């Protein structure tokens, strides 16, 4: 009971290896496991061991991987990340969604090397990140997906790690997630990694993670329903009000006009939610005539010249929203002609641009 | 959305909370059709995607329980005029088949 | 039948996450009698009156379209067909 | 019955949280304290330069 | 079936190990911000205190 481990670890390290019945060999790791999990030192005999293990044995390749874990995130002179980016290959086809009874455990295992922090670095440059990627496919991510997401948790903390993770569709994926809610921990930790990911950016990059991420998906729209629910966990109900209240500007900071210019004067007219806000509507009143009434004749040459299967939807929804908010402004489209354009538009096959045009052509004449 | 309302009319109903984060429920039930309820909820839990079973904890308290009878399609005209001037007790002899 | 049926007052110990498919599919049986175990608490603090809130404005606005598809005659066929229960994963599709 | 086996069962899962609310305001003050040990050390951090210029 | 109470003690204490762990480690995990990023504050406090001397 207690006593001073401190000699014959060499002895029993000698004893770990040599011996050739499995099932003693074991509960010589369970042992080692057990009295380690809570203590200090037991790393040349730590990549000596490694050797010895991952073979031939369901028992003896996790439970190294439990001491392991143990031996690589413990210890300051212990830290050997030079053996870190040796060990993480081998493990890497067990790492894998193929094996059965035991893609739970060493996620446990791979939590413990991602919590140190140049641990991270070295992880994510050797990983290709798709084994994450390939377990958040559905593979029925009960427990599975809680560990794989508190696993990037993880990698959002050091700020120029978020710039090399953004290179893939994580959030939206991550959202999809987000949707299910049915673990009511995964969530905990999917609204904590969406927290860790937008706190710890030094850009304006931040943006980024809000047309792939924030604004243009199901999150916001579901994060006023997560505000309505009766949450225990304190940190959660602290969590939504800076995710809402970081989003809340979110919307409105595009929501400019200038970006809306940047949208206009470049083409491409993308499906933004600075469209379907109406206090942009709201704003940009006289705006179009601050430039001369061309940013209306602009808006409708591309409306003209162009057959646009998707964003002539969107410049019929802007000539729309513009009518309403300026009874001159149909004085306007009427000697640019631009009211018979909408009038073929909404014949058009397509059913998304005939309602749309449908909905312009009547804001048109609501009142003569 | 009318069932929707009505099983979340009947979690408003289910448990206090208090204990854990799970629901407690103390539901009555007939003691010959307890095969097919615990039949149900085997495979009502696989729909949530839950590894741990729900379970059904049999008690054996002294509140009245309230009575049930086999109700067909012809004799249910004969049990709700019977029913109308008294419901019956636990047990009692239901009148309904000599009526 | 002359004697009874006979009750038992069972226990049930239902999950967080199995708390709407079991109820649902409990329903669909039909032989259960759900007793309140706190009476003495108002209309709302019952831990799901938030939706059940959202469950009478998605009644609300469809108990609108049929009255308005009754005004411009369009009788619609019932082709008796029982649904099943829609998960609360598609609850927030429903509203969309 | 069985939510008397559920009640001591729910409090140390709450206990198990409840220390883990309070090592994390333990170590808060000594990641402070341990952040001021560089005053003990970072000054023979300046000292190699002071022999190197010298 | 006798094994409800078995069944109880089974599944139920679980659920225990579920907040027990993974609720903890989560706390256990946010030392990156409350220790680590809390040692880059005045580390480099102490930093200009370095380069005052040199």
């Amino acid at each position: 009971l207690q006593t001073e481990g401190s000699q014959c670890a060499k002895t029993f390290i000698n004893l770990m290896t040599h011996i050739s019945k499995e099932q003693t060999v074991q509960y010589i790791l369970t042992l080692v496991d057990d009295t380690l999990q809570e203590n200090h030192q037991r790393n040349t005999a730590w990549s000596y061991f490694l050797p010895m293990l991952n073979r031939q044995d369901l028992f003896t390749v996790h439970m190294a991987a439990r001491i392991i874990a143990k031996l690589a995130a413990w210890g300051k002179e212990l830290m050997e990340g030079s053996d870190l980016n040796y060990y993480f290959n081998w493990i890497k086809t067990q790492l894998s969604s193929q094996s059965s009874q035991y893609v739970q455990c060493v996620a446990g295992c791979l939590q413990l090397m991602l919590r140190v922090n140049e641990y991270r670095f070295a992880w994510v440059e050797a990983d290709g990140v798709n084994c994450i990627m390939g377990v958040l496919s559905n593979k029925c991510g009960f427990q599975l997906q809680y560990q794989m997401i508190f696993s990037v948790w993880l990698l959002a903390f050091s700020p120029q790690m978020c710039e090399h993770l953004r290179r893939y569709n994580i959030i939206p994926v991550l959202s999809d997630i987000l949707q299910e809610s049915v673990k009511e921990k995964v969530t905990r930790i999917i609204l904590a990694a969406f927290r860790n990911f937008l706190e710890k950016s030094v850009e304006r990059e931040t943006r980024q993670e809000y047309a792939l991420a924030m604004i243009q998906c199901k999150v916001l729209k579901q994060l006023e329903n997560l505000e309505q629910q009766k949450y225990d966990d304190e940190d959660i109900s602290e969590d939504i009000k800076f995710l809402l209240e970081k989003l809340g500007e979110s919307v409105q900071d595009l929501s400019s006009f200038d970006e809306y210019s940047s949208e206009l004067k470049s083409g491409r007219l993308e499906w933004s939610p600075v469209h379907k806000s109406e206090k942009f509507w709201r704003e940009n009143a006289a705006r179009l005539n601050e430039k001369n009434y061309e940013l209306l004749k602009i808006l409708t040459k591309l409306l003209e010249v162009s057959d646009d299967p998707q964003v002539l939807a969107v410049a019929a929804h802007d000539v729309g929203e513009y009518v309403r908010h300026y009874p001159r402004g149909k004085r306007v489209i009427e000697q640019l002609g631009g009211k018979q354009l909408v009038m073929n538009h909404m014949h058009h096959e397509d059913q998304q641009v005939r309602y749309n045009a449908l909905l312009a052509v009547q804001k048109l004449m609501v009142h003569n | 959305v009318r069932k929707m309302k009505a099983i979340y009319h009947t979690l408003n109903l289910c448990n206090i909370d208090v204990t854990q984060k799970c629901l407690i429920a103390e539901v009555w039930c007939p003691v010959t059709d307890l095969d097919s309820i615990q039949f149900a909820l085997r495979r009502g839990t696989e729909h949530s995607g839950s590894t741990v079973p729900s379970i059904l904890n049999r008690m054996q308290t002294n509140q009245t329980p309230p009575t049930y009878n086999k109700t067909n399609k012809f004799t249910y005209g004969f049990q709700n005029i019977v029913d109308a001037y008294g419901i019956g007790t636990y047990r009692e002899i239901n009148p309904a088949p000599y009526t | 039948l002359f004697r009874s049926e006979e009750m038992t007052l069972a226990q049930l110990f239902l999950q967080s996450e199995a708390a709407y498919c079991c109820v649902s599919e409990l329903g669909e049986l039909g032989k259960v009698q759900f007793r309140d175990l706190n009476p003495d608490v108002n209309v709302f603090q019952r831990k799901f009156v938030n939706e059940v809130r959202r469950c009478e404005e998605m009644d609300r606005k469809l108990r609108f379209v049929e009255k308005e598809i009754r005004k411009a005659n369009i009788p619609i066929m019932d082709t008796g067909e029982n649904p099943e229960v829609p998960f609360p994963r598609d609850m927030i599709d429903l509203e969309a | 019955q069985g939510i008397q086996q559920l009640l001591q069962a729910e409090k140390r899962a709450a206990e198990k949280v409840a220390d883990a609310r309070k090592r994390k305001a333990r170590r808060l003050k000594q990641a402070k304290e341990e952040a001021q040990m560089e005053v003990d050390q970072y000054r023979r951090e300046r000292e190699q330069e002071f022999q190197s210029k010298q | 079936s006798d094994a409800d109470v078995q069944k109880q003690i089974k599944h139920m204490m679980a659920f225990i190990e579920q907040e027990a762990n993974e609720k903890a480690e989560e706390i256990d995990a946010k030392a990156e911000e409350e220790f680590n990023i809390e040692k880059g504050r005045l580390v480099q406090t102490q930093r200009l205190k370095i380069m005052e001397y040199y």
